[PDB]
């Protein structure tokens, strides 16, 4: 993990944690997200960007751009890349969120790839970078929420010469000033934490750390998808789940989540 | 190209070919690498694809970085001989790895310490005439091996299986999870793929414990 | 001329005659025989010298190694608990320097030197696997000591044949030639440094150039004039 | 087995030289004994740090076994055991291949051996013994075998070989063969009759470099 | 002062890692080596050839594979896994000139993580240079000879390979080596694992479109124009492939060999030069400084040698003792497993 | 101190861990098992040059030898 | 330890970055002796182009120019393009004029909200 | 109910008695006779600020107060610390200043007080005493020549932390006072350290005996029997110092015991980390303090 | 406990038995190589003892003068590893002079000793610093005059000193001791190994039989 917290602090916490009415040290329920601010469209230069901030400073920016790509050639339309401030590229935790997030907005996954499609040969290849400046815990739930966002108010150049490649074969001309908006639907990842036999939706810095494990449930249109992954919050007190716990923990996702697209999914 | 290296001419284009339930067994050994501790061989052939995957457990040996009560674990996947995965992909098993053995391997008993163990995918044939899936449960097997042919100590024999993309690992009788994976595969799949694991969690668990106990 | 040895060759002298042994000559630990291992002039003491004759080689360096009863420059770099952290020369392992050897010394008494002074300094102790020690004041010394921090002036540095001379030669004429010109200071290092100070910068400039000029010509008739064209183009401006 | 070189080129080095075979040039530079990375101590002796550079392009895996067998013959000769915990820092930046560097590595290997030893000298460090490096080939259609082959008789070679003696007592007396890197097809008989014509051009060397070390360093040193 | 004193004594296992040059002095003593083997026993091979290879099985030929040759090689203790594959690319006496190499990656695993070791790169090195200089592998016997695939009538494709007789391509080899369980010296076990690798090695035949739609390439300058020629894509057939040609009369075996002085302190109650052979043990690798490495052809001819002393000298009998042993163990290892 | 916990509490203990315990209750290689885990066999070449297998047995007789040699070796030492 | 993300670019970025420096070294409570302005000037013909973007970078060559507070001393003289030597010293000037702009303007943001903060914390 | 707030922007990065001010390389004076103090340099007689802050006079002593900038250790400062390294005789700790402090093994008072005799043992042992992560109460004892503080625990009011935890504000929040540690409604009692690192703990017997065993002052083991309202009274008193702090205010003890019984309104305590109850508190808080005058 | 493998029951926490007339209780303790683990089953919890290495298993029991009887339940290997027998406080251990100073002597641990000998041995390399690094300082060295004491004339690089762990220390240095008749440096060759082999005649002096020469040390006693 990343805080720094004495024996004495942990047996308080986890105590505190694990009882049967679970007390948070910041008096949250189970379920209950911190706030947090998003802004959206102020790289002009990009087709789509966001910036959110947590309450204890975690920041994360994500940009969108495009290219027109070769699909029979191009497998993946989709990448996403991920920079950690503070860590090396070939980092354990930045190249597992790496591998990770890819997994969840793959083509033909947890994301509608033929709105990316303009022609019969070509299509638009979507480059998603993600920059955390700032992080105390694991932040693969505020990337996503910064992905959403970000895709949700992309805006892509529109075609204007026809879609036959095969016959007459024009080659790809696009209009000097109308950009048609990315319809599509980005799905999300939410983070809990397994502390005892409780389980918290968007888990602190300190809460982590005394956790016994944690989980990595994407979500899309309206349903638990993959991936799917128990993670190791922090390393000093992971401990093996009862099944019911993963059950319970799918089933929290399952009806905490409309609640969070709906206020991410304002106009 | 690299000065490390002789990757040979650049101009060089490597060589292109063209075109003109179901049972698994598993083969076991340990203790054949005397350059570390612990080390396992684990092979596998099913159908349309075998494994031959080897495990190397170095530790417990000396940490520089900082000063601990218990020790501490690496884990990292290299690519074999023809078989190429991506290095995020292999990163990401590798961090799904450390969490299921932080919870088996009593960590308790070496302070200061570093226990680093490698898993080399040798050899992965796919015969079909994310496929990193199917070779996690076999991965949790040499790992497993390899500690209790180092010497170190574990709650529990930790074990796995696979499901339509879903692979979860058992401890203790399968009565509890200490890792639980999913790509792809279906809805509403969960307790169909948890009894399918379990039976090969089980079924991996009775091999590696006659493994280490006859052999 | 002189009579020239290389490594591997036979060493001279025989084993019947006892033999003090210095630079130059190895007496190998396992096969307990005498010699040379570097390239140079032997030089043997005469005998009637207590029964004892001297042997070593004179032989080209640049790179010193500490050996006990060595004055030396060094310069500070460092604070330890218990001593001066004191840099002989670039690159070369660090020297200690204890609070506790200084002229009027005091246990609770300490020194005022600040790191980046000068010190001329005697090295006491050289073990071979072991950080060197530089004492200002010496128990050899017996009450006299001429240690302690240099002011100011100009450093020079030079191979350890040049400072050798300059220090143990008296027929060497560069302190000479250097005094028929003007009057300054001079602390000689074994360390291959020396130290020069005068009355005004332009002085010790010019001492400067010339034993530089000296240390790289090593011709010994050269100075006298070679300075004389050192002392005159100071004035050119 | 007309070679040139020269000592003590370098001012901020402990010790230099530039050793010329043919169109072989190499210079070398050696700074020792000073501090040492703690990666590179050992507790007892001294520790060799072994660079060699190219004549065209960066440093590459060729270059890191030159330093690998360069290091084989340098080590037994240094009197390590004088200098614990310490470190003699060893480069070597070939100037002039001498040869077809694609094919070969011959010269620039026994140039760097012949080279190294006299910075060696140079910097006046601890030396058991004295050595000499030459390059040899042997021609299929000739059968010779021509010492201080040029490049134009390595192309038509039909074997390769580097030769580094230790000699003591005045370079009279063979104290070992430090390295022999033979390469190609050959045989026994070819081998020891090397072997034979090897240490006499050896041995010529030696009493050549002798004559070269003290005509440099005996103006510096005093009578 | 005349005194008695009672030495203790340190486990062997504990010995070995104590003082190594002490437990390997007490060994010789005893006629035996710190790996329990005599003076001039070397180490036994078994080696399984072509089992990794895409063409291991001649009904069922791999699809998804492409190593050409492959050798899974134990000597002793440490196990060595060579894999061959290539690649093509275009061309434009007894002589090194006309002689290829194959171009080895070797990796060994000690439990660290980081860039290549000194051993790694120059392990590469030494079995590249060696390829060349002992000619094994002539430029000739990796020439493409080039196919043509045309559509033949009923809309089928077929091809036409020439034989014994514009553009011209040449066959890359590439060797990933694998070392496992390493216990000392591992060259010679990395080159004779190559050797058995090549031998196994089959070249799949390669082809051209007969008339690929793809032409030249029109890039303009600053008024001018130019135009690139056009890239010929060549494919390598699925099933059908050539043995290498490999000149079998140059292909040695590796050995190694130590020499080393009874100290006479170090003695077990119950001068001389010691020829030791095949080096193992941290013990024999760490205090034996006067060794001999030697490829041996069953010819008898020698591709290469080395004689590094920087302990015991090496004496004319420890050389042609050394060469004697070479050759024995050439002989052996070149007609064992009937590759 | 221990008369806390009863006797009849314990055997509870041994009831329900025998109700756990009750509870609770051939090799081929594929491809690598043949040649991986071989084991070490060492040669002897004699004077003919043919390969001679050195018996497994061998080198266990060297080995408790070996080991007695020393341990009856190191004891007596005299210095003068 | 000072860490820069540059978000988007479109000329002058060197200049940027300075000015970036400078705020943020001073929000830190960091003594410093004075303000580093960065500023560059482009040269298209004979004429001189204050704060150039991407498009005159590409068609011309530019001078990126750091100026010690209200002062004439430069702590940055970057030319990485042909200029010739006798209008460099005017483009000098220029870029020396309008870096003490740059200053004032990062002067007067810093009392403007230094002087709230003192407000509404006094 | 409400899952979460998300607060959203478009088009762009971000949302947007007289005291003097200078900015570095601003004329504050050009009289010679001044002594140039911190947030200054000067030439001659022109006598230029350091940073960015008010220009403070103090006799004659002219000085420029920064407005931004670390915790400063002053001697004699009560703070909260956690030990970063332990080595040879002496614990590192982690303060929240430039450097960490020192806290020597001497200063400390050892196992059995003064009865026990000194221990050669016990400086080889001392992670046992004290490890990395714990926290304590300690006293700025002396100051280094840099400004490095040195550390002492030679108290029993000074110790390591147990029984609560650990929240930080900005260090400018928090001034020095006769006493920092302070008892609270609820039975819960704070340690609030100049350096801004404070602890809020049950309230034990010492805390009561301020106003009104020696072997386990050092361990880490939490009271077996903490009550759940001491519980989730503490984290109702640890979100409203945060909303003090959120305002930019410095907390009070007064303060504190006010923002606590104020924020009884609202059921939940997990709404006490939302802006609009704080910034509705901050200004609660202010206009009570702008009636007092 | 005919077996015993990683995850495997061997006991619960406590046992009885009927014997004369008596009721007598076993309390077992979790040894090396077990360790009590809570389970469910049932609906009720149990904690038993469970073996974490794969050996045999083995029980000790023991009243010493300086109704419950109190077991030991520990696994013991079954078939050398340094592994399962870290350096501890109080250990002794064998280990190799690496570099001198004044202030301290720096030794890295080859291996651990055993009561009633026998020996550890670390499979570590010691040319990767993979081996665990110690620190003897200057006033734990010997028992007597630990205020005076040169460093040089007890230890010389090379030594293997047999020396007791005082405690763990930092991730770097584990801290020793060789403040006994017993502890020292035990294996020595003159002149740093240049020399021939040097035998413990004296507990502060060591003599060599080819060389002639006799170097000081803090030796162990013979």
């Amino acid at each position: 993990g990343h805080m720094s917290l004495s024996v004495a602090e942990k047996s308080y916490l986890y105590d505190s944690l694990a009882s049967t009415p679970s007390i948070r040290p910041d008096g949250r329920l189970p379920h209950q997200f911190r706030p947090i601010e998003i802004f959206t469209d102020f790289l002009p230069s990009s087709n789509g960007s966001s910036r959110i901030i947590a309450s204890d400073g975690s920041e994360c920016i994500v940009s969108i751009k495009s290219k027109v790509v070769d699909h029979h050639v191009e497998n993946e339309l989709l990448q996403v890349d991920v920079d950690i401030a503070g860590q090396r590229d070939d980092a354990l935790v930045v190249e597992t969120i790496t591998s990770l997030l890819n997994k969840v907005l793959k083509s033909g996954s947890g994301v509608d790839s033929s709105k990316l499609q303009l022609t019969k040969k070509y299509s638009f290849k979507i480059f998603v970078d993600v920059l955390v400046i700032s992080s105390h815990s694991h932040p693969i739930s505020l990337i996503s929420f910064a992905i959403y966002s970000a895709l949700n108010s992309t805006y892509l150049p529109k075609l204007i010469s026809a879609f036959d490649d095969l016959e007459v074969e024009e080659l790809p001309t696009f209009h000097d000033y109308d950009m048609v908006k990315l319809d599509i639907n980005p799905p999300l990842v939410f983070i809990l934490a397994v502390v005892g036999n409780n389980m918290l939706l968007d888990p602190a810095a300190n809460e982590s750390e005394v956790a016994n494990n944690g989980l990595i449930i994407s979500w899309s249109n309206g349903k638990i998808t993959s991936p799917i992954r128990s993670v190791a919050l922090n390393d000093s007190n992971v401990k093996s789940f009862k099944p019911h716990l993963l059950k319970q923990g799918l089933a929290m996702v399952e009806k905490y989540a409309p609640d969070v697209v709906r206020s991410l999914e304002n106009l | 190209q690299d000065r490390r290296r002789l990757l040979g001419p650049a101009a060089a284009k490597p060589m292109a070919f063209s075109n003109t339930e179901s049972e698994q067994e598993l083969s076991l050994h340990t203790g054949f690498i005397e350059n570390c501790n612990g080390s396992a061989l684990v092979e596998a052939r099913s159908l349309g694809h075998q494994t031959s995957l080897i495990s190397a457990v170095y530790g417990p040996r000396s940490i520089r970085g900082s000063f601990t009560s218990q020790g501490t674990i690496s884990i990292q996947l290299k690519n074999g001989l023809l078989e190429k995965y991506n290095t995020n992909e292999l990163k990401e098993v590798s961090s799904f790895l450390m969490g299921i053995f932080n919870s088996v391997v009593n960590l308790s008993r070496y302070p200061k310490s570093g226990i680093d163990i490698f898993v080399y995918l040798t050899y992965d044939k796919d015969l079909t005439n994310s496929q990193i899936s199917s070779l996690i449960p076999h991965c949790i097997t040499s790992i497993t091996l390899a500690l209790a042919d180092a010497g170190i100590e574990l709650v529990d024999m930790a074990g796995a299986g696979e499901a339509n993309g879903t692979v979860v690992s058992f401890i203790k009788n399968g009565e509890e999870i200490v890792g639980f994976w999913k790509d792809d595969g279906d809805d509403e799949d969960l307790l169909e793929c948890l009894d399918r694991c379990k039976e090969q969690y089980n079924r991996y668990r009775d091999l590696m414990i006659s493994c280490l106990m006859n052999q | 001329m002189s009579t020239f040895i290389f490594p591997g060759d036979s060493f001279p002298v025989d084993p019947t005659t006892p033999v003090k042994l210095g630079p130059g000559i190895y007496c190998d630990p396992n096969t307990q025989e005498i010699r040379p291992v570097n390239t140079g002039v032997l030089h043997v003491s005469a005998k009637g010298k207590s029964g004892v004759q001297t042997a070593y080689i004179d032989y080209s360096s640049k790179r010193y190694i500490p050996s006990v009863n060595d004055f030396v420059i060094g310069v500070i770099i460092g604070t330890f608990s218990d001593s001066y952290k004191v840099s002989l020369q670039n690159f070369s392992s660090s020297v200690s320097l204890s609070y506790m050897a200084f002229p009027n010394a005091s246990k609770k008494n300490r020194p005022t030197l600040q790191v980046g002074d000068l010190v001329y300094a005697r090295v006491c102790t050289a073990e071979k696997e072991l950080e060197a020690e530089i004492e200002c004041f010496d128990s050899t010394t017996g009450r006299d000591a001429g240690f302690g921090i240099l002011e100011d002036g100009m450093i020079i540095d030079v191979n350890l044949n040049f400072a050798r001379q300059l220090l143990f030669n008296n027929d060497f004429p560069l302190l000479k030639v250097l005094a028929a010109h003007t009057k300054f200071e001079v602390a000689i290092g074994l360390n291959g440094k020396i130290w020069v100070k005068c009355e005004e910068l332009s002085n010790t400039l010019a001492c400067y150039r010339t034993i530089m000029e000296c240390c790289q010509k090593n011709d010994t008739a050269a100075f006298k004039d070679i300075a004389k064209r050192q002392f005159k183009e100071i004035l050119t401006v | 087995m007309s070679v040139q070189a020269e000592i003590g080129i370098l001012d901020h080095v402990d010790g230099s030289s530039e050793f010329v075979s043919q169109d072989t040039k190499v210079i070398c530079s050696v700074t020792g004994p000073i501090e040492p990375k703690a990666r590179q101590e050992l507790p007892t002796q001294l520790a060799l740090e072994i660079i060699v550079r190219p004549a065209k392009g960066v440093a590459t895996t060729r270059e890191k076994v030159l330093e690998d067998k360069l290091r084989a013959v340098l080590t037994p000769l240094i009197t390590r055991h004088c200098y614990p915990r310490q470190l003699c820092q060893i480069t070597c930046q070939i100037l002039e291949s001498g040869e077809d560097e694609a094919e070969f590595s011959l010269r620039e290997l026994s140039c760097c051996i012949n080279a190294a030893f006299l910075a060696l000298v140079d910097a006046g460090i601890a030396l058991n013994s004295m050595c000499a490096s030459i390059p040899i080939a042997i021609i299929k259609d000739t059968s010779d075998i021509i010492v201080d082959p040029t490049a134009e008789q390595l192309k038509i070679s039909l074997s390769v070989h580097t030769l580094a003696l230790e000699f003591v007592n005045g370079g009279k007396v063979v104290k070992n063969v430090l390295l022999l890197d033979s390469n190609g097809d050959f045989n026994e008989d070819q081998l020891f009759s090397l072997l034979e014509l090897g240490e006499q051009k050896c041995q010529e060397l030696v009493t050549n470099i002798r004559r070269i070390i003290q005509d440099n360093i005996s103006p510096r040193l005093v009578v | 002062e005349t005194i008695e004193i009672h030495p203790i004594t340190f486990p062997p296992e504990v010995l070995a890692r104590i003082s190594p040059e002490l437990s390997l002095q007490r060994h010789l003593s005893l006629g035996i080596r710190p790996c329990l083997r005599k003076y001039e026993e070397f180490r036994d091979v078994a080696i399984e050839n072509n089992t990794l290879s895409r063409y291991a099985d001649a009904g069922n030929i791999d699809t998804k594979n492409n190593i050409l040759g492959s050798n899974v090689l134990k000597s002793g203790k440490t196990i060595v896994i060579t894999s061959i594959t290539g690649g093509i690319i275009e061309e434009t006496e007894d002589i090194i000139a006309n002689y290829a190499s194959v171009y080895p990656v070797v990796e060994v695993e000690r439990g660290r993580v980081g860039a290549c070791t000194d051993e790694e790169m120059t392990i590469s090195q030494k079995l590249h240079d060696s390829i060349l200089h002992s000619r094994i592998l002539p430029k000739k016997a990796l020439k493409v000879k080039a196919g043509v695939r045309s559509a033949n009538e009923d809309g089928t494709f077929s091809v036409l390979y020439p034989d014994e007789l514009k553009r011209k391509w040449s066959y890359v080899l590439y060797a990933k080596i694998v070392v496992l369980s390493r216990t000392g010296p591992v060259f010679d076990l990395c080159w004779n694992s190559l050797m058995y690798a090549l031998q196994s090695v089959k070249l799949p035949r390669a082809f051209i479109d007969e008339r690929a739609s793809d032409l030249r390439m029109t890039i303009r300058t600053r008024g001018r124009s130019a135009t690139i020629r056009e890239t010929y894509e060549i494919i390598c057939d699925q099933t059908k492939s050539v043995p290498l040609m490999i000149n079998a009369k140059n292909i040695a075996f590796a050995s190694n060999y130590g020499i080393v002085e009874l100290d006479p302190e170090c003695q077990l109650q119950n001068l001389n030069t010691v020829l030791i052979a095949d080096l193992d043990t941290e013990a024999e690798e760490t205090s034996i400084h006067s060794t001999i490495s030697i490829l041996a052809a069953p010819s008898g001819n020698y591709k290469q040698l080395t004689l590094m002393g920087g302990g015991a000298k090496i004496t004319p009998e420890m050389i042609k003792r050394s060469l004697l042993l070479s050759r024995v163990r050439a002989d052996d290892l070149s007609t064992r497993f009937n590759i | 101190l221990l008369e806390t916990i009863s006797v009849p509490q314990i055997r509870d203990v041994m009831e329900r861990f025998s109700v756990l315990c009750n509870s609770n209750i051939t090799n081929s290689s594929i491809l690598l098992g043949k040649i991986l885990p071989r084991e070490e066999h060492d040669i002897a070449y004699s004077k003919d040059g043919l390969p001679n297998k050195v018996k497994t047995e061998d080198i266990r007789i060297r080995a408790q030898n070996f080991k007695s040699a020393l341990a009856n070796l190191e004891d007596i030492i005299f210095e003068i | 330890d000072i860490e820069i993300h540059v978000l988007e670019q479109d000329g002058g970025i060197m200049g940027s970055l300075i000015n970036g420096i400078t705020l943020a070294l001073i929000d830190a409570g960091i003594s410093m002796f004075d303000y580093i302005s960065g500023i560059s000037v482009g040269l298209y013909d004979t004429t001189p182009l204050l704060d150039t973007n991407s498009l005159e970078e590409n068609a011309m060559s530019t001078v990126t120019l750091g100026v010690v507070g209200k002062s004439e001393k430069l702590s940055l003289l970057l030319v990485e393009d042909k200029i010739p030597l006798d209008r460099l010293e005017n483009v000098l000037a220029i870029g020396i004029a309008g870096a003490h702009r740059v200053r004032d303007l990062m002067d007067e943001e810093l009392r403007k909200h230094a002087q709230k903060r003192v407000s509404n914390a006094s | 109910s409400e899952v979460i707030t998300i607060t959203k922007r478009n088009g762009a990065f971000q949302n947007s008695s007289d005291s003097q001010i200078v900015t570095p390389g601003e004329l504050v004076t050009d009289d010679p006779i001044w002594m140039r103090g911190h947030g200054t340099y000067f030439l001659d007689n022109m006598t230029y600020s350091s940073v960015a802050g008010t220009v403070s006079r103090v006799n004659r002593l002219l000085s420029v107060i920064p407005l931004k900038g670390r915790y400063a250790p002053e001697t004699g400062d009560h703070v909260v610390g956690r030990i970063a390294e332990v080595g040879n005789k002496r614990w590192k700790v982690d303060i929240g200043g430039k450097q960490h402090a020192v806290l020597m093994l001497g200063s400390v008072n050892l196992p059995g007080g003064i009865l026990r005799r000194k221990s050669e043992s016990d400086e080889l042992q001392m992670r046992s005493f004290l490890k990395e992560g714990d926290l304590l109460n300690a006293e700025v004892q002396s100051l280094f020549q840099d400004g490095s503080a040195s550390l002492h625990t030679r108290s029993l009011k000074y110790g390591k932390l147990r029984n609560g935890m650990f929240c930080q504000v900005p260090s400018s929040l928090i001034v020095r006072a006769k006493n920092h540690t302070h008892n609270l409604p609820g039975n819960i009692t704070v340690v609030l350290g100049v350096n801004g690192y404070i602890w809020l703990r049950k309230t034990s017997q010492m805390d009561l005996a301020r106003d009104t065993s020696s072997w386990q002052i050092y361990s880490d083991e939490n009271d077996p029997s903490i009550s759940n309202n001491i519980r989730q009274a503490i984290c109702r008193y640890a979100n409203v110092i945060k909303a003090l702090a959120f305002c930019e205010i410095g907390i009070t003890q007064q303060r504190i015991v006010s923002a606590y019984e104020a924020s009884m309104v609202y059921s939940n305590v997990g709404e006490l980390i939302e802006k609009n109850v704080m910034e509705s508190i901050g200004s609660d808080i202010l206009t009570a303090e702008k009636m007092r005058g | 406990p005919e077996i015993a493998y990683p995850g495997k029951l061997i006991c619960p926490q406590y046992g009885t038995e009927n014997k004369d007339g008596e009721d007598i209780i076993f309390n077992y303790v979790p040894g090396p190589g077990t360790k009590l683990i809570q389970y469910e089953h049932n609906g009720r919890t149990l904690e038993a003892i469970t073996a974490t290495l794969v050996g045999t298993v083995r029980c000790e029991e023991e009243k010493k003068t300086d109704t419950v009887k109190n077991i030991l339940v520990s696994v013991l290997p079954g078939t050398n590893d340094f592994a399962n027998n870290l350096p501890k406080e109080g250990d002794i251990v064998l280990t190799r002079v690496t570099r001198l100073s004044l202030q301290r002597a720096n030794v890295e641990i080859l291996a651990v000793e055993d009561k009633p000998a026998t020996f550890s041995v670390s499979q570590a390399s010691s040319d990767l610093g993979e081996t665990f690094r110690g620190i003897i300082r200057s006033q734990d060295v010997r028992s007597t005059d630990r205020d005076r004491v040169k460093v040089i004339e007890c230890f010389k690089p090379g030594d293997i000193v047999r020396a007791q762990v005082l405690s763990l220390g930092d991730g770097t240095n584990y801290y020793l001791t060789t403040a006994r008749n017993d502890l020292g440096v035990v294996f020595a060759r003159a002149a740093n190994g240049a020399g021939g082999l040097m035998y413990a005649t004296d507990w502060q002096m060591m003599t060599s039989p080819v060389t002639g020469a006799t170097e000081k040390r803090k030796c162990a006693k013979p």
